[PDB]
C-alpha cells in the first residue's frame, strides 16, 4: 500500500508534466532544449506561467513539496538502502 | 458495576495493563516513568476500597473516559508483532504439490 | 491412443522425465509464424 | 479489528465463511488507511488553521 | 545470531521474580509456583509482573491470555512458543 | 397413440474430457456477494441520492462542459508568439 501511496503521489505530477510537455511542443515545436532556451526570452509572461506552473505540479509532486509530501514517510517500508 | 468478582478483575487488570502502556510510549527517561508508574500504582491502590456499585461505576467510567483522554499517536510496538515493521517480511511459503488444471499439458 | 497417452502422462513411454516434449504448435509457430513475423520487421526497417 | 484474534485470512483479519458488507472495498484491508486518533472535522479544522 | 533455550526462559524469568519485592521468598520460587497463592502476589501485582516478562522480553501479549500465565511454568511455556526474543 | 418413433435408442450427452480436481474452495459469502454485485441492476430504484447522482453526472457535468467548449472554441491560438501580442483571437 506504500507503493500504491508513492506511485499515485509521483504520477499526480507526471500527468501535469505532460500537460506542460503538450505546451512545449506548440508555444515552441520542440523538445530540445537548444532552441527552447534559444528562443525563450521573446514569448510573453502569460504563457510562461501556463508551462511552469505544469512544471512545478510536477516537481512540487516528486521534490515533495507541501501540496503532496506523504509519500516520502510513506516509502520507509523498504529497506535502509533503498 | 460488580464487587469483588472475576468480571470486575478481568477489567481493572486490563485497564492497569493500558494504564502503564499509554505511559510507557509517552515519555523517554527510565527514572520518571518509574516514578510515574508508581503514582499510577498509587492511584489504584487508594481508591479499590468502594462498597456500593454505583460510586463503583462513576468512578470506572470516569477513569475510562481519563484513560482515553492521554491516547498516544503510535504505540511502541515490538517490529515482528502486528504494528511494527518486521511483521510479515518473508512468511515462509506453505508446502504444496502442484494442482493440475490440465489434461493434455501441463 | 491420444487419451492413453495423456492420461498416463498426468497420472505417473509413461516412467521417465526429461525435457521437452515437443508439442503440436511449436512446429509452425517457430518455423512460419515467427520467421514471417521477423521478416516483417525487416521489411518495416528497410521500407522506412 | 483487534490482530491478535486468530483468522483464517491473518492478512485481512477475516473469518473464512463471514458475510461481507454492503461496498465491501471501503471496508476491506486493502481499503485506505482510515485513521482513528482525531476525529476527521477537528483534524480539518487543525489543518486549515496552520 | 543467538537462539534462546529453555534454561534461559528459565534463568530470566526467575532472576526477573528475585528483582521484584513484593514477593514473599527468593528461596520458594520454583518453575510449578503459582504467582497468585504461592508467592502471594495481589489481583495487581501479577499484572506488574506480567507487563516486566513482556518488556523484558521483547515480546508483547494481548488481554486473552495475560490471565492465562498464572504459573511460571505456563509462563515459559508461553514465551517459548512465541519465535520472537 | 402419438409417441416419437422406436427407432432412436437415444442416450446421455457427455461434454468428454477430464475431471480436474478442484483447485478453489468457494466461498459462499464471496459468492452471494458477486451475484448480488453484478446483477445490481435489476433491483436499483430511484432515491434522493440515485437522483442527486443522475442529475450530476448526466446533467449538470455535460452542460458545464458544453457551456466550455462552444464558448472557448477558437480563442486560443498559441503558435508562436510574442511580448504584448494577443493571446487570445476575440
Ligand atoms: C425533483 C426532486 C423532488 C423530490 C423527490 C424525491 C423522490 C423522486 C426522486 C426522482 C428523481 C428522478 C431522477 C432522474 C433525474 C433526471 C435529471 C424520491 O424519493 C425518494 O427519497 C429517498 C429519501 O427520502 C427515499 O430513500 C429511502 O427512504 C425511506 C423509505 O421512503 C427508507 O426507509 C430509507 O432507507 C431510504 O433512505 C426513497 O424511498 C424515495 O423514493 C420522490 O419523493 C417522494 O416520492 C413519493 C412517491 O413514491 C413517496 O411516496 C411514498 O413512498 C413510499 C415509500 O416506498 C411510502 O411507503 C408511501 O407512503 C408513499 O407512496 C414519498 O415518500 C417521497 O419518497
Ligand atoms: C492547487 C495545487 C494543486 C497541487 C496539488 C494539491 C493537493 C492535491 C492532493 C491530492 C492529489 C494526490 C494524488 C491523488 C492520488 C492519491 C493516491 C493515493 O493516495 O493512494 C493511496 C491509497 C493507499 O494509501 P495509504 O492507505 O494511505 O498508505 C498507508 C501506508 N501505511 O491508495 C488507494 O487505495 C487509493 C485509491 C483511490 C485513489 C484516489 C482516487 C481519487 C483520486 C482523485 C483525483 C480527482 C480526479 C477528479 C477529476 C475531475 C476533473 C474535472
Amino acid at each position: 500500500k506504500s507503493a500504491l501511496s508513492a506511485v499515485l503521489m509521483n504520477r499526480f505530477g507526471d500527468a501535469f508534466f505532460v500537460l506542460g510537455l503538450c505546451v512545449i511542443a506548440y508555444v515552441f515545436g520542440t523538445l530540445n532544449y537548444s532552441t527552447i532556451f534559444a528562443t525563450a526570452y521573446l514569448i510573453n509572461t502569460d504563457l510562461l506561467v501556463l508551462i511552469m506552473l505544469a512544471l512545478f505540479i510536477a516537481a512540487m509532486a516528486k521534490s515533495a513539496q507541501f501540496g503532496l509530501h506523504n509519500w516520502l514517510t510513506l516509502a520507509m517500508e523498504g529497506p535502509t538502502p533503498v | 458495576p460488580v464487587p469483588f468478582s472475576a468480571a470486575n478483575k478481568k477489567l481493572v487488570t486490563s485497564m492497569y495493563r493500558q494504564s502503564l502502556k499509554l505511559a510507557r510510549n509517552w515519555i523517554s527517561n527510565r527514572q520518571l516513568f518509574r516514578q510515574k508508574a508508581v503514582e499510577i500504582r498509587h492511584k489504584f491502590d487508594q481508591n479499590a476500597q468502594i462498597s456500593n456499585p454505583r460510586l463503583l461505576a462513576r468512578t470506572l467510567d470516569e477513569t475510562r473516559a481519563h484513560l482515553y483522554e492521554f491516547r498516544h499517536p503510535d504505540p511502541i510496538v515490538p517490529p515482528s508483532f502486528p504494528g511494527g515493521t518486521k511483521y510479515e517480511r518473508n512468511v515462509p511459503p506453505r508446502m504444496e504439490k502442484i494442482m493440475q488444471h490440465n489434461l493434455y499439458e501441463p | 491412443l491420444k487419451d492413453y497417452y495423456y492420461n498416463g502422462r498426468r497420472i505417473l513411454w509413461e516412467i521417465k522425465r526429461e525435457g521437452a516434449e515437443k508439442e503440436d504448435w511449436v512446429n509452425q509457430m517457430y518455423f512460419l509464424y515467427a520467421p514471417s513475423l521477423i521478416l516483417l520487421l525487416i521489411v518495416m526497417v528497410y521500407k522506412s | 479489528k483487534n490482530p491478535y484474534k486468530k483468522y483464517d485470512d491473518q492478512q485481512d483479519r477475516r473469518n473464512l465463511e463471514e458475510p461481507l458488507s454492503v461496498n465491501d472495498d471501503l471496508y476491506d484491508m486493502w481499503s485506505p488507511d482510515r485513521f482513528t486518533h482525531f476525529k476527521n472535522q477537528d483534524a480539518l479544522k487543525y489543518f486549515i488553521g496552520f | 545470531a543467538h537462539v534462546l533455550t529453555k534454561d534461559m526462559i528459565q534463568e530470566r524469568i526467575v532472576a526477573l521474580l528475585e528483582s521484584f519485592d513484593k514477593v514473599n521468598d527468593a528461596k520458594n520460587i520454583t518453575a510449578t509456583a503459582n504467582l497468585t497463592s504461592d508467592l502471594g502476589l495481589d489481583s495487581l501485582d501479577v499484572v506488574e509482573v506480567v507487563m516486566a516478562i513482556e518488556e523484558e522480553f521483547g515480546l508483547e501479549i494481548p488481554d486473552h491470555d495475560a490471565d492465562e500465565i498464572k504459573t511460571v511454568q505456563q509462563a515459559i511455556d508461553y514465551v517459548s512458543a512465541q519465535p520472537a526474543a | 397413440e402419438l409417441k416419437p418413433s422406436s427407432a432412436i435408442q437415444r442416450g446421455p450427452l457427455n461434454k468428454g474430457g477430464w475431471d480436474a480436481p478442484h483447485a478453489l474452495h468457494n466461498d459462499g459469502a464471496i459468492d452471494r456477494y458477486a451475484h448480488w454485485r453484478t446483477f445490481y441492476q435489476e433491483r436499483f430504484k430511484y432515491t434522493r441520492a440515485t437522483g442527486k447522482s443522475t442529475l450530476i453526472f448526466l446533467v449538470a457535468f455535460p452542460a458545464l462542459i458544453g457551456y466550455v467548449a462552444y464558448q472557448s472554441e477558437g480563442l486560443f491560438e498559441f503558435a508562436g508568439k510574442r511580448r504584448g501580442e494577443s493571446v487570445t483571437t476575440r
